[PDB]
């Protein structure tokens, strides 16, 4: 079976260079071209270049030329991409495929995320009505899990509430940090009468925040 | 280069429904060696992309038999004569016949539903962010549907669409409807200098947004 094994993800400071590994075994490596894409959320997919292991023929994109540098070691039969000078346009899904005349098999691809930031837990913040509004039958509730990195983090709900009430939004990465949200939605004849929380499991700085919600002011 | 354009940027189908999708590259897709490099591939959700149809017309291994391609010039349709849970994904077409190799901006195949308006909740800055010199707005724009929603902030009935991030849940399992937060994000000054906060959601189900405020001032 062809397999394409991409090394994990990178955290990278802006100005580094990265390398990235693919490690291709069920076929003969120096008999097809290892393909690099890029995938970048709203940028689809985009092609890098490709290289033939053993040959070295490469071809680059363009303006991945100066940028993007493809080496092959037919003795491991592994394929590299390096990027260098980091920048927040870099932090993508970075693939290798094979190559020959489609792209007939890929790797799992490799996270890049560029960011200047030490390692942050979020800041969470409760999501509830107030502004003496009455609440209708159903109240939405939520926490704004704010500046934290890197990826990823857990919200959850009263242990059990993606039962399931619970929308949680992607995160975001601005300016090398991020930001998600969850909402929950709870009868108002459970809420404020009865405790809801979110946990917030920021793994990465062994961080856990719980946050009860409140009325933010009179309803 | 080679632009691949391909319509629609969403198809909704009911499972078992024939499903088209069109891939118009900018130039002809045949290499001096007479074949035509033109691919189509499927992303699912937290997958690599897959190789589906190569060369125009050839089913790659292990791909259903209800896939199937045709085309040629600049019109190549991928078809799935009927919708199977296991084939939502992102659709991309691609030309490997000219370097650099294209991708088409991709068509999300996902379930059609009814037309659902969100259920849209606003909740200011909580004490705890402000304390921080930081105000969050957040707009939470639940379980609508189609995917497309347009949401405006006014402050003081001006739009503001500067430090706004959105974004969007995939498809839910359950009901095939999508959320999405909106975080409006402001300095704790900017913010405490206005009173009236508002989310406008514009979407389908509405000839005139979904309007939900408040007052800083009531809050
Ligand atoms: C074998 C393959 N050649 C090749 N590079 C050759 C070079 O540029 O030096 N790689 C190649 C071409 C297309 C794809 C596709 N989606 C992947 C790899 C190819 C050659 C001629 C026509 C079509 C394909």
């Amino acid at each position: 079976r062809v397999q394409l094994l991409e090394s994990g993800a990178e955290l990278m400071k802006p100005g580094a260079s990265v390398q990235i590994s693919c490690k291709a075994t069920g076929y003969t490596f120096s008999e097809y071209w290892i393909e690099w894409v890029k995938e970048r959320p709203g940028h689809g997919l985009e092609w890098i270049g490709e290289i033939l292991p053993g040959s070295g023929r490469t071809n680059y994109r363009e303006k991945f030329k100066g940028k993007a540098t493809f080496t092959a070691d037919t003795s491991s039969n592994t394929a590299y991409m390096q990027l260098s000078s980091l920048t927040s346009e870099d932090s993508a899904v970075y693939y290798c495929t094979r190559g020959y005349s489609s792209m007939d098999y890929w790797g799992q691809g490799t996270s890049v995320t560029v960011s200047a930031a030490k390692t942050t837990p979020p800041s969470v913040y409760p999501l509830a009505p107030g502004c003496g509004d009455t609440t209708g039958s159903s109240v939405t509730l939520g926490c704004l899990v704010k500046g934290y990195f890197p990826e990823s983090v857990t919200v959850t709900w009263n242990s059990g509430s993606l039962s399931s009430s619970v929308h949680t939004f992607p995160a975001l990465l601005q300016s090398g940090l991020y930001t998600m949200s969850s909402s929950v939605t709870v009868p108002s004849s459970t809420w404020p009468s009865q405790t809801v929380t979110c946990s917030v499991a920021h793994p990465a700085s062994s961080t856990t925040v719980d946050k009860k919600l409140e009325p933010s002011g009179p309803i | 280069e080679l632009v691949m354009t391909q319509s629609p940027l969403s198809l909704p189908v009911s499972l078992g429904d024939q499903a088209s999708i069109s891939c118009r590259p900018s130039q002809s897709l045949v290499h001096s060696n007479g074949n035509t490099y033109l691919h189509w591939y499927l992303q699912k959700p937290g997958q690599s992309p897959k190789l589906l149809i190569y060369r125009v017309s050839n089913r790659f291994s292990g791909v259903p038999d209800r896939f199937s391609g045709s085309g040629s010039g600049t019109a190549f349709t991928l078809k799935i004569s009927r919708v199977e849970a296991e084939d939502l994904g992102v659709y991309f077409c691609s030309q490997g016949t000219h370097v650099p190799y294209t991708f088409g901006g991709g068509t999300k195949l996902e379930l059609k539903r009814a037309d659902a308006a969100p259920t849209v909740s606003i909740f200011p800055p909580s004490s705890e962010q402000l304390t921080s010199g930081g105000a969050s707005v957040v707009c939470f724009l639940n379980n609508f549907y189609p995917k497309d929603i347009n949401v405006k902030w006014k402050i003081d009935g001006s739009e503001r669409q500067n430090g706004v991030l959105n974004s969007w849940t995939d498809q839910d399992s359950k009901d095939s409807t999508y959320s999405m937060s909106s975080t409006l994000t402001l300095t704790k000054d900017e913010y405490e200098r206005h009173n009236s906060y508002t989310c406008e959601a514009t979407h389908k189900t509405s000839t005139s947004p979904i309007v939900k405020s408040f007052n800083r001032n009531e809050c």
